[PDB]
């Protein structure tokens, strides 16, 4: 059980950094793509 | 037991919805025949003046090549350049200043749009 | 004083026009329809507004108003009784006028201008009063409900209104440069109130069950976390705390709770419960009611309403227990703000300032030295409940941070017919050690030893289950079957409390220790007998246990009669054991 | 079995016939009605 | 009536328009395009310069000279009528059975007002949904939001039917005596395919329980928007009705998954950041309000009571949307798939499936006396009966006692009858029965949560109609 | 356009005895077949193609590799229709789109194939597609999205992907023409998820579509045991409304058969927990007789061998009466148990090679067989006494 | 690296088990280098240089110190210069590719600093058409005695086989070659574990007239008995040994002998018939009823043969 414990946590931790990465990704897209739509007018 | 009542009542909207729809096509014989009566006239200046009033600014009066006569002068006198087309019968075609707006003022127009009002009033004076 | 139109409905809730003179944070009128709004972010002319109901119907073009205040709540006399939601809008009197539906763009003043209140000064002309000093007295449901100068006020009188009766707008005191006080005023939501000093939790605060009062004792102005299961029966713990602590004021905070909390929360506190003297509870009761599909800036804000209303009435010079329904509903609405002003996630799609504002809420509680130098004291009992019954979440480890004490319940504890459930094993308390010498000069010297003893019988008895339940309990030793016969004993007699009970509802500090006393006498001559040679079978029998189990029932009066009479049968039993 | 069903359709066709001939007898006064409001 | 012309960017479901001042924020617009083509699509962005204008249809024949757009609402309103009862509907008000439009009694909006807390009383009375499972271990309560949790492959639907043509109150059961309330259905379809659609047209003509009965249906093929607005669509229909007509409703969602999609789509195409699990920040909220404008006034007759229905996405129940479920409901009627493999309908779990206002359901006055206790004693009876039948998997019905063997049976005819009602209508008093039958199997004395008065008044009784009777 | 809808009630033949018995399909249904790479699925489309019954068949190869194409190419013209005769080929079109070929062509493919089929359903045929590959459909649409500059939905994919797929699928059924003709469209999808990830948003969005569900394990594939349906994660929604046909079609109590075997898998599934703790060893006789007989179906009934040319193609009827004396073997030997006998004798039993060597007979000898089965099968336990 | 070595000299059509074709000429191998290890290219230039046949392999040498960009076109010049060769002079072509991750390498940095959108991990998400741009050029033409035979090597980085790369590789590619790391570290070469690989191309190689026609037989045999052995031996790490019956004990024993000597076979080279009676000799261990697979001629005429027969 705390093996299974351990995989699991190891496993939740790997996926919340892969969210954390491709959300911070997206709204730094949307951040820069704004800009430039803005200075561009 | 119960399909019997089903179906008299949906036997009876139906037959409601067919009165209504034979009204409807009553009040479009009433208003396609208008232009006849000489009464045609005071309806497309009515129409006229709501539209240049509803648009403020407006360059042009687009009307058909049959109804110069009443609303010509109107055209004029508002400093705006009035054109014909065979399209928008029993009504006038308003046109913004930009020319990427414009107002459409056909009387078909009110009567579709406000045919879900009368409806209540329709249902209670046939009925009521 | 600044309007300005609208330039940007880009969706819901955002607004955007040139409002050059606007300020940080400040409550709007939006529209002709006059919704309410909130500045977050000023650019330039144009400004950001967040409103909170939904901007579906707007169009560019209606005229915006600034209010030229934050967030404030009124703080006044006729709030007690009362029913608020919350941003602290009167919901009767809202259901009186527009009906049963909470109808946009309603506008109501959360205290009623037409009752008139007996105004009675305490001061002449020409006197210096400071911010925090009393100037009225007016009586609210049987008690005097105090007059005090705003803490941001200092001048000299230049007169005062006659005794009369007057109300709330009426401005009964008026200084000599020329302000007059009104019989109210209103105070900054995210602003504490100030305070001369504070002070240290050297008195505990009295719940009424004896678990609770003794294991895991909570000071005046302490914080205490309780899970929220289902089937715990969390209503009964909460009316009995409300009805039978030594709090002067309750308030109830509900937040993002689920749709059916009407059921429990708003027909016992009116009807159901009676105070240990009175008639309803409801005359010393404040609730902020707050359900789920309200809009989320009043289930943010109400935390830090009932908060404010709590420290003015512990300036008040009372002591008042506030209670928060829910936090995790809290954290929920804190999580959808983030998401509606696009700050990146930190754990489970929480802001990252998630502990800040657990904390700035939390310490606004404890016990106090008022402006006027009268003394009170705020209590929180905070309520959390995990997703899945896990602590793990982050909102757990911000809370159990900063609690002192961390109750446990348990359904399965109430499905064996215990109440109340309240877990034994893995709650803890930080308020011992400062109490003991209080619990030493008003109960007794041996008191805390007392409690040391019924903990180690406690997790004895703990540590012997398993044994137990592999073979069984008939099969084992004579000491052993004494020490969970004795534990039994005690966790069916002494922890377990009913509440709907006349007599057993409510029990004072020396009950249980008298209680406790017998109990640990009876342990002694029972170890002393079987270790002589008495089998347990006898002591199973002994007349004292129908005697001292039968101890809860009893009244205050005659407990002291009782207590000696059961010590002198307990003497007499062991002259039969010996 | 069929009976009521017959009496069913019977009774359907009355209360169908009860309305046109009802309301046919109200068309006049709710075409110019109809005509007043949508004629400015 | 104003035309706005002047296109000026076309991309997806997006385009913009210029000089659109007069139009509110969320009006609803059509597309009139070169083909002459009538369009639909909502306004989500207004501002001095141009206005922004979702479509919820394709794109493949505009352009930016010959399209023009123009405005028919300020907001999305629903013109309703008592006399809708029988009529389907394709979840953005057409009617599509074959009859002429209905004349609306008033126009209201969609997005309801919340119903202000002191309104709300503790419901009372229960509701005889027709399922044995149900009517007695997770007792439907009126006013109450209870969720039906499904699997991959778990028969919804047809559960979601037979509920709605065998549901109806006990009036006589209480001291109300006679029948004198009316009752109606409001069932909502959400991103339902050909074969869901034509199950449901046969299932709700060929029983007759359409005459009382409303339908909203939309296809899965059909633009998401549409999908949005029908669950809004059929709780206003619910509220007009209950709170207008005194009326008990029992409204119906099929699917919440199918909604949930479709929302995060449409959040996305806005190029708004999604929160947890790529889900929109406020999905929380939206959920809040599509379930909670239901329950129990005061001085009013009317009650709505709601079934929302949706399939765990993975048998899971960590996912944020039955998790959100889980919050705001009272409770959850778990599907499990094991059941259904074994050919058991419906396959309703008792184990995990639970209510939370059931206590105050049952009871004298609202049903009979021994409801809760004979609930509870099954519960505890059938888990027992599972722990030994997978223990005797190892050790053997030859060395285990009595009561191990009498469980063993008794779970096994409960497994058998009690939850494999099939196509069956029962009713509260012969689930009652069944229910005091199988536990006559058990030896008298077990029954530790039963008073003694209603072993005397009721043991004895043994399986006689359910063999011998459909 | 399309006159009418009409409810599917006649199955879709398939040749493979687990598809066509435990999971079929109807005329107009579509059935979905996601899996990771290495589980067979070249083999599975190239069979189903082969031996359906349709009269037109219409293969899409949504961005796949050339070399299966070339090889249905250079084959197809070596194999009699089972209809008519003819060389496959005349029954068969194909669109070939290879991977190397550009990215927006597979989009436009996809919809020429979907087309052409509606067309021939239109003429009044039974038309079976073939949607090799939908995850390179997806593919290509986030590449669009890519250069686009969009705002990008969960996981990089378009949010309009949904309502594609939903398009897509929905175009399927059973109509009648705008002639007052009879015909259908059947549509076997499969997804190739980026590393075997059922739990990725097409297929997802698959399940709240599709009818009918099938799934692919590695660790069958790597037995090699095809067709390597993982049983438990399979599912169909059509078996229900079949039954009328098959009462008429095929044998009256046949579903009976189906769901008493679906019921000794489950009770198999249900106990492998305890036995991958426990050990076969400790269990009793009767309970080994279940585990055992789960063994002998699942090596003797849902096993097929995709190459072999007696056993490629199989009837209904065949597996019918397979699955008839499995039952009765194993009923018998409950029976004979029940008489303390032991499960170690039973394994012993020689009719067992009758039972694993009998899928290999040919179609039409298959009823002597049957017979011989039965008979020996009745000896085996009724002589023992 | 070795393994690719060692097949590139030892590579060669059996005409004789077919009768067509009578020339034998040896392969003309490509290598082609992606970041390569000095090490590793040494290794490499060695061993080729001592097989003689450097006179007939062209070399694409790509370093690691070398520029990062240059890696995205040298697989694509080795590719093109190979089909040349093949479909303008029939050379039968082998090709070697060094390495794939730096492919991955270069294309996700490419991409990146265009800020594309990115694919599981950041690669871009047209890697896969990038990926199809490469392997699809291979194969055999109609009409013409060329042939392209590509065989890439790539790492897995953290021993994995749901990372993109290998992933889409294995989409792309039919069937693939996996190592084993418990294998190696028990001093086995070559550590190739029979389990995970697969070959789709393998109906299309054997049957009479090819080879021999027990090919498929016994090679589907030896798949079951090896997955029996390896659910016995993760039995056994539960249940223990003592519990074994007979038959478990009989697989256990196939299972490491077959580990033991099958794959085992240390740079030794070996013809088909070798190996084919090393594998009837490994099935004889087993009861002859157990070869349910496997027909009763096969069985008849080949079976019974002992191990150290072959070697003592």
């Amino acid at each position: 059980i705390p093996g299974i414990r351990a995989q699991i946590r190891f496993i939740q931790q790997v996926l919340e950094q892969r969210e954390r990465e491709d959300t911070f990704r997206l709204k730094r897209i949307k951040g820069k793509i704004e800009a430039r739509e803005a200075e561009e007018e | 037991e119960s399909a019997g009542e089903l179906l008299v009542a949906t036997a009876r909207t139906q037959a409601r919805g067919e009165v209504l729809e034979e009204v409807r096509r009553r009040v479009r014989e009433a208003l396609e025949a208008l232009p006849q009566k000489p009464e045609w006239p005071e309806v497309v200046r009515k129409l006229a003046l709501e539209a240049l009033e509803a648009l403020p600014g407006a360059k042009a009066l687009v009307a058909n090549p049959e109804d110069l006569p009443h609303l010509e002068a109107l055209a004029r006198e508002r400093g705006v350049e009035l054109q014909a087309e065979p399209a928008l019968r029993l009504g006038v075609r308003a046109v913004g200043a930009e020319g990427k707006t414009q107002v459409e003022n056909s009387l078909l127009a009110r009567l579709d749009r406000a045919w879900d009002a009368l409806s209540s009033k329709v249902a209670q004076a046939l009925w009521g | 004083m600044i309007q300005g139109v609208i330039q940007k409905i880009a969706g819901p809730a955002v607004i955007a026009k040139g409002m050059l003179g606007a300020r940080m944070y400040d409550i709007c009128k939006v529209g002709e329809e006059g919704l309410v709004g909130e500045i977050i972010r000023l650019d330039g002319d144009t400004a950001f507004v967040q409103v909170y109901e939904d901007t579906s119907g707007l169009k560019v073009g209606e005229p915006v108003v600034s209010t030229g205040l934050p967030l404030a709540v009124e703080l006044g006399p006729g709030m007690l009784n009362g029913i608020y939601d919350g941003i602290q809008r009167p919901l009767e009197r809202i259901r009186e006028k527009t009906g049963i539906y909470i109808t946009r763009g309603v506008v109501v003043h959360a205290l009623d201008r037409e009752k008139k209140w007996a105004w009675t000064p305490m001061v002449k002309p020409g006197d210096e009063v400071r911010g925090g000093m009393v100037l009225g007295t007016v009586p609210e449901f049987g008690f005097t409900h105090k007059i005090l100068v705003p803490p941001d006020v200092r001048g000299r009188v230049k007169e005062v209104k006659p005794a009369g009766e007057y109300t709330v707008e009426e401005p009964v005191v008026v200084l000599e440069d020329g302000t007059e006080l009104k019989m109210y005023h209103t105070w900054p939501v995210r602003r504490a109130r100030p305070v001369q000093r504070k002070l240290d939790p050297n008195t505990p605060f009295l719940t009424g069950m004896r678990i609770l009062d003794v294991l895991f004792p909570v000071a005046m102005g302490g914080t205490a976390a309780i899970p929220g299961p289902f089937g715990a029966g969390k209503s009964v713990t909460q009316q009995s705390l409300a009805k039978w602590s030594n709090a002067d004021v309750v308030v109830y905070v509900g937040c993002g709770e689920r749709g059916n909390e009407m059921t429990d929360v708003l027909v016992e506190f009116p009807e159901l419960t009676d105070p240990k003297t009175g008639g309803p509870l409801m005359h010393r009761t404040v609730l902020i009611a707050n359900t789920s599909n309200m809009p989320v800036a009043a289930r943010e804000a109400s935390i830090y309403v009932g908060v404010t209303i709590a420290e003015y009435f512990r300036d008040q010079g009372f002591s008042v227990a506030l209670m928060a329904d829910s936090t995790s509903r809290w954290a929920e609405a804190l999580r959808e703000i983030s998401s509606r002003l696009e700050e990146m996630p930190a754990e489970e799609g929480y802001p990252p300032y998630l502990a800040a504002r657990l904390a700035a809420f939390y310490e606004r509680a404890g016990k106090v030295i008022t402006l006027g130098g009268e003394e009170g004291a705020v209590t929180i009992v905070g309520a959390v409940s995990p997703p899945g019954g896990d602590m793990s979440e982050p909102v757990t480890q911000s809370t159990l941070r900063i609690v002192g004490a961390f109750w446990r319940l348990d359904a399965s504890l109430a499905f064996r017919r215990h109440f109340p459930a309240i877990n034994w094993n893995g709650s803890y308390s930080l308020f011992t050690s400062a109490l003991d010498p209080w619990y030493r000069e008003n109960v007794a010297e041996d008191y805390p030893e007392l409690r040391d003893a019924i903990s180690e019988l406690l997790q004895r008895e703990a540590g012997l289950q398993e044994i137990v339940q592999l073979v069984g309990p008939d099969a084992l030793q004579d000491a052993e079957r004494l020490v969970i016969e004795v534990g039994r004993i005690i966790r069916e007699d002494f922890l377990q409390q009913n509440a709907y009970h006349e007599v057993d509802a409510y029990c004072s500090m020396k009950k249980a220790y008298g209680i406790m006393k017998m109990i640990l006498a009876f342990y002694k001559e029972a170890e002393a007998a079987i270790k002589r040679g008495v089998s347990i079978d006898e002591i199973l029998q002994l007349p004292v246990l129908e005697r001292i189990g039968r101890a809860r029932y009893v009244s205050e009066e005659e407990f002291p009669a009782y207590f000696e009479e059961a010590m002198k049968e307990i003497q007499g039993a062991f002259k039969a054991l010996a | 079995t069929e009976a009521l069903l017959a009496r069913y359709r019977e009774r359907a066709e009355a209360e169908a016939k009860a309305v046109r001939e009802k309301a046919m007898a109200r068309l006049d006064e709710a075409v110019a009605l109809v005509l007043k409001e949508v004629l400015p | 009536k104003k035309e706005y012309t002047g296109i000026t960017y076309i991309s997806g479901p997006l385009l913009f328009v210029e000089n659109a001042k007069d139009l509110a924020y969320g009006a609803i617009v059509d597309i009139k395009d070169g083909t002459g083509r009538v369009r639909g699509g909502q306004v989500i962005e207004v501002s001095e310069e141009y206005a922004v204008i979702q479509v919820f249809e394709e794109t493949t024949g505009l352009d930016l000279a010959t399209t023009s757009v123009s405005l028919v609402e300020d907001v999305a309103r629903l013109g309703v009528s008592k006399e809708m009862l029988g009529r389907r509907f394709n979840g953005i008000g057409k009617p599509i059975d074959g009859l002429p439009p209905i004349t609306p009694e008033k126009r209201l909006p969609i997005t309801g007002l919340p119903l202000n807390p002191v309104a709300r009383r503790k419901p009372e009375q229960f509701i005889q949904t027709g399922i044995s499972t149900i009517d007695v271990m997770n007792t439907l309560v009126r006013g109450q939001k209870l969720p039906i949790f499904s699997g991959s492959g778990l028969p919804a639907n047809e559960i979601a039917a037979q509920i709605a043509r065998q549901a109806t109150v006990r009036p006589d059961l209480s001291g109300e005596g006679e029948k004198e309330e009316p009752f109606a259905v409001v069932f909502a379809a959400m991103g339902i395919t050909q074969r869901e659609l034509s199950y449901f047209i046969q299932e709700f003509e060929r029983t007759g329980a359409l005459s009382r009965s409303v339908l909203f249906l939309n296809k899965a093929d059909d633009p998401t928007i549409e999908r949005i607005l029908t669950p809004r669509m059929a709780l206003t229909v619910a509220e007009y009705l209950a709170f207008e007509h005194d009326y008990h409703v029992l409204v119906i969602l099929t699917d919440m998954t199918n909604y949930c999609e479709a929302l995060r789509e449409i959040g996305a195409a806005r190029e708004e950041i999604p929160g947890r699990r790529g889900y929109p920040g406020y999905m929380y909220t939206d959920l809040a309000t599509i379930y909670e404008r239901a329950g129990v006034v005061e001085g009013k007759k009317g009650s709505v009571t709601q079934i929302p229905i949706l399939s765990m996405p993975d048998d899971d129940r960590t996912h944020p949307i039955p998790d959100l479920t889980g919050y705001i409901t009272e409770g959850q009627i778990q599907l499990s798939r094991e059941l259904h493999r074994k050919g058991i309908y419906p396959p309703i779990d008792p184990l995990p499936s639970l209510s939370r206002l059931m206590n105050n359901g049952v009871g004298k006055g609202k049903t009979r006396e021994d409801h809760k206790q004979v609930s509870d004693q099954l519960y505890s009876a059938y888990a027992n009966g599972v722990d030994i039948r997978k223990l005797v998997a190892i050790i053997g019905e030859d060395a285990l006692t009595e009561n191990d063997r009498r469980y063993l049976q008794f779970a096994d005819a409960f497994e058998r009858f009690f939850i494999n009602q099939g196509q069956q209508n029962r009713s509260i008093e012969e689930s009652l029965q069944i229910a005091w039958a199988l536990l006559s199997m058990l030896p008298q004395g077990e029954l530790k949560r039963i008073s003694k008065d209603h072993i005397g008044k009721y043991y004895g009784q043994k399986l006689e109609e359910i063999w011998g009777a459909p």
